[PDB]
């Protein structure tokens, strides 16, 4: 999943 | 095939978008499902490429990931829709009527919005072109290396913290002559100690990530705010 | 001097823009007006060059000029502007925040301006490489021709209309020959020649018109008929 | 002035 920063 | 589903409508609106997903369908819809989108004037590419130049964002909020991020250095940004609207949209077409103004994400105006068509990018408005990242920053220095550049800074000179030298440290050449993001306050002690040794006079800016991520957000650097400022000297 | 006008600017936004107006500025602003432009990355030329690489073309709407239609031979076209940029812009300076979206010159939409990226020119893509120009085409031989080999004509032949021969014809190197002429009296002439000494061949021949219409959507149509005078395929 | 075509 992509990664929230 | 989609055709098929297709031949039952009079006419087909042309939505006209070129959007990513962030914080949704995470891969693509059943081929069908695609080819319909496409038929509609929406197309969905898998991540951001400059020449695309995409105009969409889907999301279910206003989300910290690289794509949201970058949804902000659009050219412009048009569109910052909820995934319902696809949703919507697939359940009518399996007239159309579903509108691009019943689904904004909650929190993106259009004042914000319409920032994304102003000639300059936000960091590059602010007078911030060269840039120090210590080498933990979370999240990595490509990604918001890629972020960061995506909204107008030109070099990112990555600093391992606990190695560099005062001669590693770029300056801001376009005002801060020194513009660091840091992660930890041992960091900070240390920069400030090595400019103000080498080069006493100038003036220096250290922040927090969170620092340039609200900036995104507001598409506005804000000079007066010390929210997430460690430490500045002007 | 320019400088002090732009001095009170925090930061200057660089449009990245080379350009050539066409019905509209006709040699230009005042020196200080201009100075703004270079120092906000805008770039005004006089006449196009090709190693110049202009992106940009002023104009209050599509226009049949010259310059217009070799703007859609540029490598690519990025921006077809109205002037009103050039002027709210210089209004301001008179933070900046004139965008290059608000501008647009009806008519001229992405899907065109995109097909100036195409590696390939219009006729080229069409396979008209060499043609032949009758010497009363309205606007000149000259003019007419430097459009045609912007948009990928290799050689022009101009042939006076009342004097010349079948030898003078030169081939299309697919329509074996291809001509603009004006008027109906040169399209009987030649395709008489034509067909007295080379009779199983193609022929096109055809109008500015279809040139132009060609040129306004990057696209060789050769299922219209319009501004098609005389085919054998 | 500019010749239109």
């Amino acid at each position: 999943a992509s990664q929230e920063l | 095939k989609a055709e098929k589903i297709l031949a039952r409508f009079n006419e087909l609106p042309n939505y006209d978008l070129k959007a990513v997903c962030t914080g949704c369908f995470h891969d693509g819809f059943n081929e069908v499902d695609i080819e319909i989108l496409n038929q509609l004037g929406i197309k969905i590419f898998d991540n951001i490429k400059e020449t695309d130049k995409l105009n969409c964002i889907f999301a279910p909020k206003i989300l910290r990931t690289e794509k949201f991020l970058k949804s902000l250095s659009f050219e412009p940004l048009k569109f910052a829709l909820k995934p319902e609207f696809i949703i919507d949209l697939l359940k009518q077409i399996h007239q159309i009527n579903i509108n691009l103004f019943d689904y904004e994400i909650n929190g993106i105006n259009e004042s914000i919005i319409s920032k994304t068509k102003l000639p300059t990018k936000v960091f590059e408005r602010a007078n911030i072109r060269c840039i120090n990242l210590v080498n933990d920053i979370p999240g990595g220095v490509d990604t918001i290396g890629s972020v960061l550049k995506a909204h107008g800074i030109e070099k990112i000179n990555v600093l391992r913290s606990k190695k560099c030298t005062f001669e590693d440290i770029i300056p801001n050449d376009v005002i801060f002559k020194y513009v660091l993001i840091v992660t930890k306050a041992s960091q900070v002690k240390k920069f400030t100690k090595l400019i103000n040794d080498r080069d006493k006079n100038e003036t220096i800016l250290i922040v927090e990530w969170n620092w340039c991520v609200e900036s995104i957000f507001h598409l506005n650097v804000d000079f007066t705010s010390k929210k997430n400022v460690l430490y500045q000297k002007k």
